[PDB]
């Protein structure tokens, strides 16, 4: 069939049938243009009349302008032949490498796995990260949110655990980069090729590339998290073998969605918000997930707009999660990095059934000094410090400490620290950090627990401030 | 057998008003295509619906009326580029508004390229030297890396920006083509006068010759706003695809975004949050997505940005602060309490940050800030916390000392960016610790005459760090003999 | 031609024409009317319609009544026969006193000076008020801007500055009244006449009055300021000299423009505002000024709703000043008069180079120590002053006496203070401050610092108390 471009606003078009009309979500080629341009059906307006999204810029485009419906909805390239490959939102490669010679194609919206098909095993997966590992374990095949305003540590977290996680990772990667910086897909691709992660030369590449950055349109940035797990789904179901997916950032899912929102002709919801917002963000994320067929082990970093988590969009991705990694601009202006907030993170693992009672407690025991800290903060700012009793005054000064022994130089963020980064096992977590509880180290200075590894750095740089 | 108003080439307006012409026919024009008044007035074709065409008129509508002719341009909206802007005052279209006459471009650009994508870039790795102490060493800026410039009115925003543009003189005087830095001044909403005093005050610093201004003032067309910034951001593209380097600045986004705004409601596009356009984020990410870093093969050029968003009450956490945040390498928080204490260039350090980190900087600066960012952010917290009249231990005893010395060693005057070799030299007596027992109310005469006696004496020393681009253990000899010395003299 | 209204609501008039379609910016003529009625079109609709804009009552309209283009934009009388007179936003005469009789008109709408013509002098002028000079001082031919909350004192400030800058200008001043009180329009008149800068026997008058006041409908109000500054361009530049314009309230330009905005179909902005609240601004305020040609000295009283300056109509109106003067209630309710904030108060000319170093120096320590006291008064809301450190007692105590020097009796204020007025000159007050900064007047107890002129009469206050 064929089509006339009827309207044109922004990245929304309307397309006129004379005959055959195509079904919402089928992909529409425009004719007449130097480079592919598809456009989705979202709705049947009447009359003949579909409304479109863009899946890159609308300029250039006239009223009368011809259009193809391809018969489908937007397929692309799934299989090893995308490893070591960058995609766009429409499979193309964007890496200047040529096709991506797979020999099965998919569609970027399909029906989410049923409920018979859930797996419910859960097993620890440590990352060295002090504060995750012991307060808000992540688990393998495990849904992980990473929560964030803007600029307080997002990217950098899911840089550090891709380096931690990924590179021993046996199976496969799929990174989509959605809605974010062009810079930030130019350097991991790099980092990536350093790592050997990906391969240029021979065929070992063990990580997919998707991306569609903040420089592209809405309808791009709307579609391109379907495309990246889209290509994951094949490696857990046409494979089976272990995935890792990570997202940076999901969030921009639902921004795009809202930009188009109005010109798609609904009323606003709260806070200036689609209507669908749930319901869309359901049907991505019931598919983002392991199975009875395979495993996928899913890392998203969230972005929470004017650092408000109770903003409908970080508000309504709570449920879809089994760990939560909250980032606080409180604890960044600090110095505090990680700046993850120790008394709202969470994990369905953290059971003393599961992860063992020494671990619970000590995990238990630090969020319980720290929240007796924080209820206290406000008053001695006011009274002073004199008014406290020898212990109440003993808990202010080992939860400071605590607080500090939750820092961490990443290896990601050498440039950023000026110091080596660290890594430290999960056991040396719970025993420093158990150890400082039981007051084995009140003699030592605050600042000795200040951006080190493992509780030895503490008592040796205390060392170093001594003299 | 007249056929020169036929209605796929011309149209006619139907309605006018507030900056929009609804226009009949114009049935060949392209979305975003350029068109043009009987008057002699350009506009830009933005909705194309079935019955009309929405047309944003770039100047006074006044002069439009029912029933004129419009006409097709066949061109997507573009400007002016190349060399022959430089020293020149425009407006958002590109044609002088100095009075030193026409620009003889060679060469146009279209105002709305996307950004280059993965494959033509390379990591952000060459120091864009702001001159300034406070943010060359504690949020470092690289070539094509975008940097915003946050807070509230008078807080010292748009002087962060003019001493950055100033300081490249030395280099744009050099010999070192590799260094030279181009700039470009995007004038938003602001008041014509205000933007006269600037570019003389360029003048008289005689960086006017290497700089282009772009001003679309309070008093021209909201869509004049609007496009200023990408048109603007055109001829800085120029330099970066050319094997060159440009620096642009945009003062502000926030005006440009109130434009945005009021056109597109004017275009009866339904208001979003804060009654901004659903997009607001699109408007400005689109933008500084462009300003980038090109590699080799692409010609190695580079564009670095820096954002202007002016604050409410020193809220930096509000949308749309944190949107632009969210798209930016980081970014420069000011605040009023800082700026009135004497805390100049009033900058927040744990609120601040810059997203390509050491990397933007030189060994030297590297030896000497290292771990001064994080320290200073803890130093902050303890001395908050330490007012309590709590005991205190040696250590943080001595992280005060330091933390109230360093204070002040960033403190800094206006019109007068310093050479990274000067800044690591006075860097160096502070970190190293050399001060801790100086009065800290004594600290700004120290550097003052530090520096002039390095300056004056150590020439060799202050070239060689230069020349390295680093501190050698020779360096380091002498530098502790000349700060140990001079400071027993000092405190004589 | 003519046309026929189809439409009438509030100040909105829709008008058809079935020959020759008026432009944007006309002053249309509606008959069968008493008074003068203009209607001032906005806008094209289509099908030979037009929306305008009603500068007087719209009672009594009829759907078909006639209404004719006078060919141009609304045009008023400008020249020396403009002072002494009182005349409304048409330029009609409005104190009974005839016809202004000029050899020239001008339209009220016009293009702003070009980016060429502007002026890059700077050169402070002196007020003789203590905070305003020392702070952030005002510049001739500068434009200055007032901001104040309901009844924190816009007003008597401009008045004092028309009673110590006005009177002694060799110039021409002009006076707008937008959206304020007409008695006080009553008042400011009666001033003049008094102290002879108004004359209704010869020609010496020296002020143009242009009045559109909290009585009149939307249009007119939304319009007024254009006439005021229309009679101020042509002395700046028909005459080159300098001009002073005082304007008592440029708020309500915006709130009137709020109004119609509401009525002209347009989808509303943040706090209900009209969408064009920046740009409307701005083609009206970039005429207000200094040109190459000529220098007009602007001195804008600015209201804030609900004493919240992130409203966006104070909010839009910092971008145009060169002096910001912030009232504050807090302050008032101190007692303390001029209401000025000390640190929200700035002026584009507060720089070294441009008043000196030691003005400068003066200036910024002053500033440093009230933040330092603010910093303070959070813990001292709770415990108190007794709990400070003897330190921070010291910045306590030399802080506020430096917030009552700030303060000063008006001469325009004596009429119910009781106090005579003071003029304090811009080297006495950086002395003063200087003192009050380097101690030597510790000893001094507050109450000696409040509501007096130069420092001498801090000290024989303090004497005065035994
Ligand atoms: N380092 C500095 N030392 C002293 N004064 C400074 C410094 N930087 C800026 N200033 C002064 O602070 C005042 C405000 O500066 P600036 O105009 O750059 O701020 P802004 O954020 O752009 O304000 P605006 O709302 O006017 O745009 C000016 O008088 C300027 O000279
Ligand atoms: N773990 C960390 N250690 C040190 N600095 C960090 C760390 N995480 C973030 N930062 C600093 O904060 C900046 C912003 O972090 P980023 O991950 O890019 O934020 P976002 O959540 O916006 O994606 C980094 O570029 C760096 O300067
Ligand atoms: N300089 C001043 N000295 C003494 N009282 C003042 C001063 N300024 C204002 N006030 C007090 O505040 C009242 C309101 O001042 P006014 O200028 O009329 O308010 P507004 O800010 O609404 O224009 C005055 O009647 C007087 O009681
Ligand atoms: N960098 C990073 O993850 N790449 C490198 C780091 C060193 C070891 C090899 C991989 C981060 C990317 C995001 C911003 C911060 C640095
Ligand atoms: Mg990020
Ligand atoms: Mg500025
Ligand atoms: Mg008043």
């Amino acid at each position: 069939t064929t089509g006339r471009i009827v309207a044109v606003i922004g990245a929304v078009v309307d397309v006129q049938f004379d005959e055959g009309l195509p079904p919402i979500l089928n992909a529409l080629e425009v004719q007449g243009r130097e480079t592919r341009l598809v456009l989705e059906v979202a709705q049947h307006l009447g009359e003949s009349t579909v409304r479109t999204i863009a899946m890159d810029g609308t300029e250039g485009l006239v009223r009368g302008q011809k259009v193809l419906d391809s018969g489908a909805p937007i397929r692309i390239p799934v299989g090893p032949e995308t490893l070591g490959r960058i995609m766009n939102v429409i499979g193309e490669p964007i890496d200047e490498r040529g096709p991506i010679k797979t020999k099965q194609f998919a569609a970027i919206h399909a029906e989410a796995p049923e409920f018979v098909e859930m797996s419910v095993e859960q097993e620890i997966l440590v990352t060295g990260i002090k504060v995750v590992d012991l307060l808000a374990p992540y688990a393998k095949g495990g849904k992980i949110g990473l929560f964030g305003g803007a600029g307080v540590g997002k990217t950098v977290l899911i840089m550090e655990l891709i380096n931690n996680v990924a590179k021993a990772h046996g199976g496969y990667s799929v990174f989509a980069g959605v809605g974010e910086r062009t810079r930030e897909g130019n350097d991991l691709y790099h980092e990536m090729i350093e790592s050997g992660v990906i391969n240029l030369k021979d065929a070992t590449s063990k990580v997919a590339l998707v991306y569609g950055q903040m420089n592209e349109p809405p309808g791009a940035r709307a579609r391109v998290a379907l495309t990246g797990l889209t290509v994951a789904e094949y490696f857990r179901d046409q494979e089976g073998q272990d995935v890792l997916l990570f997202i940076d950032n999901i969030f921009r899912f639902t921004q795009a969605g809202s930009e188009v929102s109005a010109l798609l002709g609904r009323i606003p919801s709260a806070v200036g918000y689609q209507p669908t917002l749930a319901t869309d963000m359901g049907t991505m994320q019931e598919r983002i997930t392991t199975t009875k067929k395979g495993s996928i082990t899913s890392v998203q970093a969230i972005y929470v707009p004017a650092d408000d988590l109770t903003d409908p969009a970080p508000a309504t991705t709570f449920a879809h999660l089994d760990a939560t990694t909250v980032l606080s601009r409180a604890i960044a202006e600090l110095g505090i990095y990680p700046a993850v907030d120790p008394l709202d993170s969470t994990s369905r693992i953290m059971d003393p059934n599961i992860v063992g009672s020494e671990h619970y407690d000590v995990a238990r025991g630090v969020q319980k000094i720290l929240q007796d800290y924080k209820s206290l903060q406000d008053i001695i700012a006011i009274l002073g410090m004199d008014e406290l009793s020898e212990e109440d005054k003993l808990t202010v000064s080992r939860a400071r400490k605590i607080q500090r022994f939750l820092s961490q130089p990443f290896q990601v963020a050498e440039v950023f620290t000026g110091h080596l980064g660290k890594l430290v096992p999960l056991k040396e977590t719970i025993k420093g950090f158990q150890q400082i509880l039981a007051g084995e180290y009140d003699h030592l200075p605050e600042q000795a627990f200040y951006m080190v590894g493992p509780i030895e750095e503490a008592v040796a740089k205390a060392d170093k401030l001594a003299e | 057998a007249d056929t020169s108003v036929d209605l796929e080439e011309t149209g006619r307006v139907l309605s006018i008003g507030d900056g929009i012409a609804r226009v009949h026919g114009l049935r060949n024009v392209q979305a975003e295509e350029m068109v043009e008044f009987s008057s002699g007035l350009k506009g830009m074709s933005l909705n194309l619906e079935p019955d009309n065409v929405g047309v944003v008129v770039f100047g006074n509508d006044k002069l439009i009326k029912e029933g004129d002719i419009v006409k097709r341009t066949g061109a997507i909206v573009d400007v002016p580029v190349g060399e022959e802007l430089l020293g020149r005052v425009v407006d958002a279209l590109g044609n002088a508004i100095d009075g030193k006459g026409p620009i003889g471009s060679k060469a146009r650009r279209r105002v709305g390229l996307k950004a280059p994508g993965i494959i033509p870039r390379i990591s952000v790795r060459e120091p864009m030297q702001t001159g300034i102490k406070a943010v060359d060493s504690l949020v470092p800026i690289g070539r094509g890396q975008r940097e915003l410039i946050i807070g509230d009115r008078q807080t010292g925003k748009t002087s962060i920006a003019i001493d950055t543009i100033i300081n490249q003189k030395r280099f744009n005087d050099g010999t070192d083509e590799k260094k030279k830095l181009y700039c470009i001044y995007v004038a938003i909403g602001q008041k014509r006068s205000t933007v006269a005093q600037l570019v003389k005050r360029l003048t008289d610093a005689d960086a006017m010759k290497y700089t282009i201004v772009v001003s679309a003032t309070a008093s021209d067309a909201a869509p004049l706003q609007y496009l200023a910034p990408y048109s603007g951001c055109s001829m800085g593209e120029y330099f970066r695809d050319n094997g060159k380097h440009a620096l642009i600045i945009y003062d502000d986004l926030s005006k440009q975004a109130v434009a945005y705004r009021q056109m597109s409601l004017l275009l009866r596009r339904p208001p979003g949050r804060e009654a901004y356009p659903g997009d607001v984020f699109y408007l400005h990410s689109r933008l500084l997505e462009r300003a980038a870093k090109m590699n080799d093969a692409f010609g190695g050029g580079s564009l670095t940005a820096l954002p202007v968003i002016e604050t409410q009450a020193g809220d930096v956490s509000a949308y749309i602060p944190t949107n632009v945040i969210s798209i930016t390498d980081g970014q420069i928080f000011l605040e009023t309490e800082l700026f009135y204490k004497g805390i100049r260039p009033a900058i927040n350090v744990g609120l601040s940050v810059s997203r390509v980190g050491s990397a933007a900087q030189t060994r030297a600066m590297k030896q000497v800030a290292g771990t001064m960012k994080l320290e200073l952010a803890q130093y902050r917290e303890v001395a908050a916390f330490a007012q309590f009249g709590s005991d205190l231990d040696a250590a943080t005893q001595q992280l005060l000392s330091r933390g109230v010395r360093l204070t002040e060693l960033l403190k800094q005057g206006q019109y007068s960016p310093m050479a990274i070799e000067e800044q690591v030299a006075v860097i160096y007596a502070g970190v190293r610790g050399y001060l801790d027992k100086l009065e800290p109310s004594k600290i700004t005469k120290f550097e003052n005459a530090f520096l002039s006696h390095v300056i004056s004496q150590h020439q060799a020393l202050l070239g060689k760090i230069r020349t390295d681009g680093k501190i050698s253990e020779e360096s380091d000899a002498k530098l502790k003999e000349i700060v140990t010395n001079f400071l027993a003299g000092f405190e004589a």
